[PDB]
């Protein structure tokens, strides 16, 4: 779906951390240049400070299929940081083989261990 | 029991025994009263306990999974000896073309829960909170009916955590325990949705009290009352099941003091 | 001659398969009772509600869990300690819901096992064997009192209770560790030491009776038949086990003597396993492990972290989590 | 509950096979200690 | 629960077997405590049955 | 379904220890 | 090492690996064995002396047991269904359980090496991610982890720089 | 629930009431070192 | 670092002034407030009402203003609600309510500037702890 | 069914009616599926896998 | 739904279940021990006492 | 709700939505925690903050502390799920 780049309210360029492999779950924090968290997704709503919401975040898709488009609404933004999260963005088939969400190990650890 | 025989037992005598949870009743012996509203004087609802003693669940006939058909049918209650409301307490006002009671304080919700036949469990909140009330006369006595709709809040608030952390007021937006569904850019987890986004929605109910005695000397009522209202909907989650019950109730009239504050 | 004392031959007769005696009189009633509601209720039970916030936690296999999961889910929290019988119960669906079961096998299986510690003591004054193989048994019995019975006592509720599950068991073991910091408390110590010892002496001391063993067998048969049952010659040179441990360490360390040897094998596991019985015994009052968090600071008085702060990372981040919907307030005093 | 289906076959059989291999290695040494006698 | 009757008695009922069954266990007893020799001894037990 | 495996392997456990327990080899001094 | 504990749990939930599982057991069952037969061997001591205090009753070169096998198997028998009839299996058993513990726990250790860890069991998540009213006391240990992880992660991975504001740290209400 | 009840009470004072007096029969001389 | 004057410097009066507290005055003081007050203000925060803190964010938006020795030790002997219209000295710890709060009794003038010196050098010490709570120790 | 709704015809109800008051049970029984003479030898498992669980007539 | 022991039970008298149900459509409201549960495990014990028998013999 | 677009106003950022805001948020305006805010959020629901001061029974020192922090102030729709939670959110610290 080509790199989501998250332009804030003004413009800044802001980047979600990406998950360590430690993690089975990992906050979605979206981190300047610099690196001060600048937005979030909250877990606790109230007294947020570096909402989404409240900061003001869109996402801008460059390459792949998803190119070209300006999304600006804070729900697709949100769906998006969720997804850089993990590192690329990709679209995949959960079908075929009936795909539960959960990942896998390649034949690399497999064989590792 | 009486309100003049709860005050001769002592909090010893009454723990344990299921005595607190039972809505009191005005004597026979002081009965045929007449609690007038005289003009020039505010006069307010006190110490307004509802004891249901049936519970009553709009099930459907069959579990087909397009059944329209409802039937109501009889409950037995997990919970033990929470049902009872205590302690309503509202002021009377000319609000319309008659008196009317604006419900504004006491214990006014119990979160009770009942089990079916077939093993099906409903929660559900026994609540008459904003409850506009209807006097059917411009004084209380034996026949006289107070009757009025009431919003019932959502069982569980914004702060209730689900099981995979996720609620209204707060918690995870995302099933975190699937990331691989949230990999997905087409759809993501946007099946999950209706479980994700929790949804706090204030239903509607009904309830038609009947006093059956009245005493002018206390300002004591008591009779019969049959109330209406939607079941659990665990954050938009489940569909409501409508809940008929039924019981007595306790109150009392008295002259507002200026310090309510309501 | 009398039908008494015929009765009383009977139940202390050595000649039963399994000896009964008159705490078998207490226990197996106990005991058969406790596995018929625990396989019945684990198999198939309706959830029940814990922490008493009408939040109903399953169980049973038929609800959904698998031999992992599966518990009997502790009392509900409105309960607390009360005595909670079927006949207390409005009905026996609320029984259930209320984890009227996880009482009933409490009490009875926490009777059964001192009826086992009795009936342990009573077959060896029968048998004309010393007793306190009792004493040693009460050791596993302390601890299994100290999670099911004295804690919900101190914390006042049987919720706090360990689940009879296994994952239960790992939720009570971290929640306690939230609460109480079980790992720096030096009682769980001891019986950390007294389990890792007890498996270090147990494979130290068949290594060397398995390594000395007399030669009484040939080379296409099993070294094991070359002890017959009831012999009276010793099946091992406890001289070459003893130098060989002697040279491997140091001579004085050495067991010589069989019996001390034996005494020092029932002693170190039966003494940790008191000893961390106890711990948690006392942490069910709230005397709890040690706090040094900030207990270092530089020479402005900032702090500067040691392990046991990031121990308490860990522990703050459960205690947060743990039972999100039941805390109204700050403080975990309850 | 969205359980596997091979694992039926994996606990099944897994189960089964040192089961049977177990019974028949006593069976055979009884057999084989009552043909002696 | 919590109401504090005597030994969680409060049927009346409950007294019968409650009383009963020891005295039959009693009286089952006591034929065997009539045949025993209940002279004085000086011993740490009684090895006579 | 699974609920059927877990029984019937915790039903087999329990039975390979009443079998165990009551059918075992009988100890007996040699000679 | 107690923080190693709670973080390989937080981090792996390694009490749910059966590896873990049958160390454990290996640990505690071989603890047992120690208890039991200690207890065991220095209870059904033969009568070698006329002191109560019995230790000064064994000599190093006898050539005799200095316990009744046949008494303890009785107990045993009689008492639990079971008991050991031969010492020597007896000894390699005592040998055998602590050491199957260790190499077990050995290969879920290995497992969690690679993040190879049985940390969910997939079937109860889903019915969790579809079921809001689906709780189990497994499903409340991954929130502990969940926590343990979060609020871990900042003070024990500092050269990660993991800046977690109070909004996504995972909490319950109140404490 | 009172049936149950009185079931209860009845099968527990049984039991400790054979406890109580098979203890209480001379159980010490119960012993293989006796004459 | 050593314990500095920059950091044992502290406000004392509303227009500005500072004062350089001593060692033996931020020792006592420390032992004061975590003996007359570190039950319920132990770190910084307040156990029975979390709402307001000592936190030097709190203390500075309170009415009067509490960043600073004088107002606070004023607080310590006329303490009012944190808009200053109400008197809490029923409520609250003060040396004019020591015989219903025994511990406030035995502080005298120069303990309760310890025990304010103590408050206004905690936030010097860490950038979050003192007021911070859990997620900060 | 036919002698139930002919004496309802004669009654005076019309067709809507007088089929309205056949019940569904008895309707239930008036179909093919519910006939054991159609089965299989190996199309194993309850009458509900093949047509499907009946909802509504 | 392929039930092909229970209406042997329904045939000659146990109709209804601990679970508050009933064969013929009602709802049981005290349900008796000999219910299709109680049948059931009645059977099992007698199982386990005829194998026991089955041992002595 | 994963989403609520008027999560700015809940305490975060420099306005305050009066409607469905928690207490402790005027404990960061001076001078209005313990008693304005008590007023504030009994009569909860306003149409605006024009009629809060008209609404509020406030008394002229108040009106005084509501005139300095009027800019801080707004008046959204009330949301159900953010007004039951508005004296006491498990928000402690
Ligand atoms: C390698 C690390 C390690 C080690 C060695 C231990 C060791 C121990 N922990 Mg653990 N623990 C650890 C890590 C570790 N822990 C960590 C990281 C944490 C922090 C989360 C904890 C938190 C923790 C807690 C909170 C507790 C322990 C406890 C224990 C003890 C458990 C064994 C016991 O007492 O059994 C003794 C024996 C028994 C409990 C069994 C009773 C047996 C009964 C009497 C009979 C049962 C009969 C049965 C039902 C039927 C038989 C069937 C038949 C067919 C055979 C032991 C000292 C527990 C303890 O000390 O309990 C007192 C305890 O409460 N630990
Ligand atoms: C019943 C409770 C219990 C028990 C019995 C155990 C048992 C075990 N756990 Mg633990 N564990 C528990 C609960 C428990 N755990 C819980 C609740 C958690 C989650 C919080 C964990 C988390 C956990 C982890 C993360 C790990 C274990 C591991 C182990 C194993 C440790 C083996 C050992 O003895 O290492 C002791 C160490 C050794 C034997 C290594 C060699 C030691 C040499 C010989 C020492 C020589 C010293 C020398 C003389 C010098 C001394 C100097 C002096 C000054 C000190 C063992 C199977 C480990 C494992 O699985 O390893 C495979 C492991 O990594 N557990
Ligand atoms: C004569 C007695 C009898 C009868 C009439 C029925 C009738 C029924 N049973 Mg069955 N059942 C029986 C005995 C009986 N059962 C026994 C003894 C058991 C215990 C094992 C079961 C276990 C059982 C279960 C678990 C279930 C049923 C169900 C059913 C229904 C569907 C039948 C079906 O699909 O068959 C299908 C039959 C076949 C595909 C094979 C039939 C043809 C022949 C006999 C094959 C012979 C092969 C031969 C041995 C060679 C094999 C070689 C090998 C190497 C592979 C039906 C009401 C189902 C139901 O609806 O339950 C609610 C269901 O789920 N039954
Ligand atoms: C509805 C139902 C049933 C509910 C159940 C739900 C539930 C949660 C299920 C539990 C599931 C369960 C069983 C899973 C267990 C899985 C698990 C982790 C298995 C570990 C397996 C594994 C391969 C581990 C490797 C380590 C290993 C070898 C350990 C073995 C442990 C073991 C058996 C130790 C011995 C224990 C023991 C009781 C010894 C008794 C010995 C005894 C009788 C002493 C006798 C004796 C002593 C003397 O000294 C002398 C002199 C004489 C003469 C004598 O006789
Ligand atoms: C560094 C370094 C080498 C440290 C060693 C520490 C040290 C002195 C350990 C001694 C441990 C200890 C007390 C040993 C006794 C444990 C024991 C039961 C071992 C088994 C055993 C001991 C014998 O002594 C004989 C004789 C036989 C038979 C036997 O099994
Ligand atoms: C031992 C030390 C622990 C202290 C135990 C407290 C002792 C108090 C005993 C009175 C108990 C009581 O009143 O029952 C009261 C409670 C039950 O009583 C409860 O009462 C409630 C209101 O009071 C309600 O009525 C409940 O229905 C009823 O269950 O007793 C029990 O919990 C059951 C007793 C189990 C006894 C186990 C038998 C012990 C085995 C041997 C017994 C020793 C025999 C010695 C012979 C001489
Ligand atoms: C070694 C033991 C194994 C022996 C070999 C097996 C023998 C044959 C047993 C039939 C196996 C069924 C294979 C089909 C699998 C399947 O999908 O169906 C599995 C079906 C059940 O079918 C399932 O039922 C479930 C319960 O509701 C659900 O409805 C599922 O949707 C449905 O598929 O199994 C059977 O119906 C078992 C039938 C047992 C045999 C009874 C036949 C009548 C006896 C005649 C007497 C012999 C006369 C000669
Ligand atoms: C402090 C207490 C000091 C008194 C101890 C007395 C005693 O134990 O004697 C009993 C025997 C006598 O020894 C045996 O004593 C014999 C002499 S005697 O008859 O016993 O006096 C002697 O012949 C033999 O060689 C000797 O090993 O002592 C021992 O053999 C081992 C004692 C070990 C005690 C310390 C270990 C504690 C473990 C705690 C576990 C925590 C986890
Ligand atoms: C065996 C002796 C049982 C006598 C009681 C008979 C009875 O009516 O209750 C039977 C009850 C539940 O009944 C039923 O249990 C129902 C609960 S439920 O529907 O199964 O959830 C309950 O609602 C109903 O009133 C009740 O009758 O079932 C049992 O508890 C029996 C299982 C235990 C058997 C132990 C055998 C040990 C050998
Ligand atoms: C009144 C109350 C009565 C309750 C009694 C209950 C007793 C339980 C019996 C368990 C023994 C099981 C068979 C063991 C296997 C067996 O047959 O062993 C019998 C074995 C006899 O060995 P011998 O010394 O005779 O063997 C020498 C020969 O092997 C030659 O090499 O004795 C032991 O090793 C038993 C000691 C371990 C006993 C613990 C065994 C593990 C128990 C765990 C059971 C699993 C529970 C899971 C359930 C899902
Ligand atoms: C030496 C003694 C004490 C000192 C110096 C002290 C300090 C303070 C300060 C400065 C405040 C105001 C915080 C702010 O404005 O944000 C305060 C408030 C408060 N303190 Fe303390 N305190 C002391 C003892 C205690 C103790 C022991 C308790 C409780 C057990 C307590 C409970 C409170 C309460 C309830 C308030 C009232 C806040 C309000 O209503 O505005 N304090 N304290
Ligand atoms: O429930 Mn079981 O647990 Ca002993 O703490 Mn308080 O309450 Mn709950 O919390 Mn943490
Ligand atoms: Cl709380
Ligand atoms: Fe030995």
């Amino acid at each position: 779906l080509g790199h989501p780049i998250f332009q804030d309210k003004e413009g800044k360029e802001l980047t979600v951390r990406r998950m360590p492999a430690f993690f089975e779950t990992f906050p979605v924090i979206l981190v300047d240049k610099d690196g001060i968290i600048r937005a979030d997704i909250p877990f606790r709503r109230a007294e947020s400070k570096y909402s989404i919401e409240q900061v003001g975040v869109t996402v801008s898709f460059y390459g792949g299929k998803l190119n070209g488009q300006v999304f600006k609404d804070a729900p697709t933004v949100k769906k998006y940081a969720r997804k850089a999260q993990l590192g690329e963005v990709l679209e995949f088939d959960r079908t075929t083989l009936e795909s539960d969400g959960v990942f896998r190990s390649s034949p690399r650890g497999w064989y590792t261990f | 029991i009486t309100t003049e025989d709860i005050r001769g037992l002592t909090y010893s005598q009454v723990k344990g025994t299921g005595l607190a949870n039972r809505c009191p009743e005005v004597s026979e012996q002081n009965a045929g009263g007449t609690i007038k509203f005289a003009d020039d004087k505010k006069y307010k609802v006190t110490e307004l306990c509802l004891e249901p003693k049936s519970f009553q669940i709009e099930e459907e006939v069959t579990k087909r999974r397009g059944e329209t058909k409802k039937e109501f049918v009889d409950t037995k209650l997990m919970t033990r000896a929470t049902y009872s409301l205590t302690g309503i307490e509202g002021p009377i006002v000319f609000k319309d073309g008659g008196l009317t009671f604006l419900e504004k304080g006491g214990i006014d919700y119990a979160a009770t829960t009942v089990q079916l036949p077939g093993g099906e469990r409903v929660p559900f909140l026994f609540t008459i909170k904003e409850l506009e009330g209807k006097f059917s006369s411009s004084q209380v006595s034996a026949g006289t009916e107070l009757g009025g709709n009431f919003k019932t809040p959502s069982y569980r608030t914004g702060l209730f955590l689900d099981p995979k952390g996720r609620g209204g007021t707060t918690g995870y937006d995302m099933a975190v325990a699937l990331p691989g569904l949230e990999a997905d850019g087409g759809e993501g987890q946007d099946e999950l949705f209706a479980e994700t986004n929790k949804v706090f929605q204030v239903t509607d109910g009904s309830i038609e009290m009947a006093f059956n005695r009245v005493d002018g000397t206390n300002g004591e009522f008591s009779g019969v009352f049959v109330s209406e209202q939607l079941s659990d909907t665990d954050m938009g989650s489940k569909a409501p099941k409508k809940v008929l019950l039924k019981g007595i109730v306790f109150g009392k009239i008295e002259e507002q003091t200026g310090d309510e504050d309501y | 001659a009398s039908a008494w004392e015929r009765f009383c031959s009977w139940i202390t007769s050595t000649d039963n398969r399994l000896y009964i005696g008159w705490f078998g009189v207490l226990m197996i009633p106990t005991l058969l009772t406790a596995t018929t509601v625990y396989i019945i209720a684990f198999v198939a039970a309706p959830p029940v509600d814990i922490d008493g916030i009408r939040e109903p936690v399953a169980g049973s296999l038929l609800y959904g869990n698998n031999i992992i999961t599966g518990a009997v889910i502790p009392s509900s929290a409105s309960i607390g300690i009360h005595f909670y019988p079927i006949w207390e119960a409005a009905s026996l669906d609320e029984w259930l819901y209320n984890g009227g079961p996880y009482q009933l096998i409490v009490d009875h299986f926490l009777l059964g096992v001192c009826g086992w510690i009795g009936r342990e003591w009573e077959f060896s004054y029968r048998l004309g064997m010393r007793p306190w193989i009792s004493v040693a048994f009460t050791a596993p019995v302390a601890a299994a009192s100290a999670v099911f019975l004295v804690y919900p006592i101190g914390q006042g509720s049987f919720s706090d209770g360990m689940p009879l599950g296994i994952s239960g068991t790992f939720n009570f073991m971290l929640v306690f560790q939230a609460e109480h910091n079980i790992l720096m408390h030096p009682f769980h110590q001891l019986g950390v030491a007294g389990v890792f010892g007890g498996s270090l002496f147990s494979a130290m001391h068949g290594s060397l009776v398995t390594s000395s063993l007399i030669r009484e067998t040939t080379e296409n048969e099993s070294a094991n038949y070359g002890y017959k049952f009831g012999q009276e010659e010793e099946t091992y040179n406890i001289v070459a086990a003893h130098g060989y441990f002697g040279r491997l360490i140091f001579q004085y360390a050495s067991f010589n003597n069989s019996r001390a040897l034996h005494f020092f094998l029932g002693l170190w596991p039966v003494v940790g396993i008191w000893f961390t019985a106890l711990g948690v015994m006392t942490m069910a009052f709230n005397l709890n492990g040690f706090n040094f968090n900030q207990s270092v600071v530089d020479s402005q008085g900032r702090v500067i972290n040691t392990w046991a702060d990031i121990l308490n990372r860990a522990n703050l981040g459960m205690e947060v989590m743990h039972e999100r919907n039941a805390h109204n307030f700050p403080l975990d005093l309850a | 509950m969205n359980v596997s289906v091979a694992a039926y076959l994996a606990v099944l059989l897994g189960t089964f096979v040192p089961v049977v291999f177990l019974v028949t290695l006593y069976i055979q040494s009884e057999s084989r200690k009552a043909g002696s006698s | 629960e919590g109401t504090g009757e005597a030994l969680g008695i409060d049927d009346t009922r409950l007294i019968v077997p409650v009383i009963l069954i020891p005295v039959i266990t009693f009286i089952l007893y006591a034929g065997f405590a009539s045949e025993q020799d209940n002279e004085d001894f000086f011993d740490t037990y009684d090895q006579r049955r | 379904m699974e609920t059927l495996v877990y029984v019937f392997l915790l039903a087999g456990t329990l039975g390979v220890i009443f079998f165990a327990v009551f059918f075992r080899d009988p100890p007996r001094i040699a000679k | 090492i107690f923080r190693f504990l709670l973080f390989i749990q937080g981090f792996h939930n390694f009490t749910l690996n059966p590896f873990h599982m049958m160390g454990v057991a290996g640990i505690l069952g071989a603890a047992l064995l120690c208890a039991i037969h200690g207890a065991t061997v220095q209870n059904t001591i033969f009568e070698d002396g006329d002191a109560a205090n019995t230790f000064r009753a064994f000599t190093p070169t006898q050539a005799e047991e200095t316990y009744s096998m046949v008494t303890a198997n009785r107990f045993w028998s009689q008492i639990f269904g079971v008991a050991f009839s031969n010492k020597r299996w007896l000894h390699f058993f005592m040998l055998f359980v602590p050491l199957a513990g260790l190499w077990t726990s050995a290969i879920g250790i290995v497992g969690l090496a690679l993040n190879l860890r049985a940390y969910d069991f997939v079937s109860q998540e889903l019915r969790a991610a579809e079921d809001p009213e689906f709780e189990t006391f497994y499903t409340k240990n991954i929130l502990l982890n969940e926590g343990i992880r979060s609020w871990m992660a900042a003070q024990d991975q500092p050269h990660e720089n993991f800046i977690f504001p109070e909004e996504v740290l995972p909490r319950g209400n109140a404490l | 629930m009172f049936t149950l009840k009185i079931v209860v009470y009845t099968t527990v004072t049984f039991f400790v009431s054979l406890f109580t007096f098979g203890f209480l029969s001379n159980d010490a001389s119960r012993n293989p070192n006796r004459k | 670092t050593d314990l500095d004057e920059n950091t044992r410097t502290v406000p004392l009066d509303s227009s500005g002034t500072t004062v350089i507290l001593t060692p033996e005055q931020v020792k006592r003081g420390k032992r004061l407030f975590n003996s007359s007050c570190g039950n319920c203000h132990v770190g910084g925060i307040t156990k029975t009402n979390p709402n307001l803190g000592l936190e030097p964010d709190a203390l500075s938006l309170a009415t009067p203003a509490r960043d600073n020795i004088d107002a606070l030790v004023d607080y310590m002997k006329n303490p009012t609600t944190y808009d200053g219209l109400e008197s809490i000295a029923e409520l609250h710890p003060s040396v004019k309510s020591a015989d219903i709060f025994p511990k406030m009794r035995s502080l005298s003038d120069e303990d309760l500037f310890a025990i304010g010196g103590h408050i206004l050098l905690q936030p010097k010490l860490s950038s979050e702890k003192w007021g911070g709570g859990k997620i900060y120790y | 069914i036919e002698r139930r709704v002919e004496n309802s015809l004669n009654e005076g109800l019309n067709l809507s009616e007088a089929w309205s008051r056949i019940p569904d049970k008895l309707a239930f029984y008036d179909y093919i599926g519910n006939n054991p003479a159609k089965g299989g030898l190996f199309r194993a498992g309850p009458m509900n896998k093949g047509d499907g669980i009946a909802e509504a007539w | 739904q392929g039930m092909f022991v229970m209406p042997f039970m329904a045939r000659i008298g146990v109709t209804d279940s601990w679970g508050g149900w009933s064969v013929t459509g009602e709802s049981v409201a005290n349900p008796g021990f000999w219910s299709f549960e109680g049948v059931a495990l009645a059977h099992i014990g007698l199982s386990g006492l005829l194998f026991l028998a089955a041992v002595w013999h | 709700n994963v989403e609520y677009p008027n999560v700015p106003y809940l305490g975060g950022s420099d306005i305050i939505d009066v409607n469905n805001a928690n207490v402790r948020v005027y404990t960061r305006l001076p001078g209005m925690y313990p008693a304005i805010a008590k007023k504030i959020i009994k009569r909860a629901p306003y149409k605006d903050i024009n009629e809060m001061l008209e609404k509020g029974d406030f008394t002229a020192a108040e009106k005084d502390i509501l005139d300095k922090y009027l800019p801080n102030l707004t008046a959204l729709e009330p949301a159900p799920e953010y007004v039951i939670d508005n004296i006491n959110n498990g928000l402690y610290r």
